[PDB]
């Protein structure tokens, strides 16, 4: 999961 | 109901990963609200004709700091609004919103801090939760560290959300860990120990004030989300949560009928009492946020888009849905946040944008  | 009236851009390009309206504005006064990005904080006031007045920030001496997040308060004595800041740094900053001098900080964590909240009855207790894994209570009174909630069954990983129910008497946190955990407030011990905090004067002691270690929640689940929990709200006794898998989920411990006071720490059950679904907001680090009411519930997507729930229906899985959007505006939404009077709702975005929506 990327946070951007 | 809502119309995009203004919107701007802050100077430094980076995300805004928060937004508060001040609540505790003095009637007669205009709406203020925060924006924390960067490595500063920044009041704008809300006037007619969608004018969003840029008023003054307070800018972090170490140009290395990123702001997560931002909570207001007022000082007990006073009634004087205080805004609490933090973010990377795990530093928690008091700021005085009219001079934006910062009154005074709290280190701990020392890790980054993700989100803070204040008790919604006692505007000294303040809890940051972190990267550390740990969630704490400070009374920003006597500025004292009343508890650390932590331990091998606390969070495994980073804590992202933490909300207090209604009268403040329990806690629901969740986390990169995929759980969320309840955490009471109310008990003997609890009570006691805020009870001490406010006696505890350094001058008049000779001891340091011993914090609470709290290492077992008094629920915990799993079973809500698939992926990292990054938004938690009560409503009632029921639960709103939400991941970065396009849903908020409508939840509570235990079977359809069981008391939340009642929920033992070994309760293996939820109910899942609806879910709200939406597009395009995979990211993690996405909060939505409710109204003073709690009638309505407001969440921004990866590009942009606002997505409005109703609540003022019968059973959560009733709610209806409207959805907002602007053709220049197409950055994510990291937060939103209602005027107290519910007139203006402002979302905040990674390109460093504003978003003024009027009703």
């Amino acid at each position: 999961a990327r946070k951007s | 109901s809502f119309k995009c009236v203004n919107s701007l851009k802050e100077d430094h390009n980076q995300p805004l990963f928060g937004v508060q309206f001040n609540w505790h504005s003095k009637e007669g006064d205009p709406l203020v609200f925060a924006t924390v990005g960067s490595n500063r904080v920044t009041l704008y006031e809300c006037h007619s004709q969608g004018e969003i007045r840029l008023l003054q920030s307070y800018v972090d001496a170490d140009a290395d700091e990123n702001f997560y997040t931002c909570a207001w308060t007022y000082d007990s004595n006073t009634s004087h609004p205080l805004l609490a800041v933090a973010g990377s740094r795990g530093i928690i900053r008091i700021i005085n919103p009219i001079t934006m001098q910062c009154i005074k900080h709290y280190v701990g964590h020392g890790n980054a801090i993700n989100e803070l909240k204040f008790h919604p009855r006692d505007p000294n207790l303040l809890l940051s939760v972190s990267k550390d894994h740990a969630l704490r209570l400070w009374n920003i009174q006597t500025d004292t560290l009343v508890a650390i909630f932590g331990g091998v069954e606390g969070h495994r990983d980073e804590v992202l959300s933490a909300d207090y129910d209604l009268l403040g008497e329990k806690i629901m946190s969740c986390g990169m860990d995929h759980s969320l955990k309840l955490w009471r407030i109310n008990s003997k011990r609890m009570m006691n120990a805020i009870k001490e905090s406010y006696d505890y004067n350094p001058n008049k002691t000779n001891r340091p004030f011993i914090s609470q270690k709290i290492h077992f929640p008094d629920f915990s689940t799993r079973d809500i989300h698939r992926n990292y929990v990054d938004c938690v709200r009560w409503l009632g006794d029921l639960i709103l949560s939400k991941s970065c898998e396009n849903a908020i989920v409508c939840w509570k411990p235990g079977k359809m009928e069981d008391d939340i006071d009642k929920i033992k720490p070994s309760e293996s059950n939820v109910t899942i009492l609806g879910r709200f679904d939406y597009s395009q907001c995979d990211i993690w680090y996405m909060r939505f946020s409710m109204d003073f009411w709690q009638k309505m519930l407001a969440l921004g997507n990866q590009v942009g888009k606002l997505y409005v729930w109703d609540l003022e229906v019968e059973d959560p899985h009733k709610a209806k849905c409207t959805t907002l959007t602007h053709h220049k505006c197409g950055a994510a939404i990291r937060q939103t946040s209602f005027s107290r009077d519910s007139s203006i709702l402002i979302a905040v975005c990674d390109d460093a944008s504003i978003w003024r929506w009027d009703r």
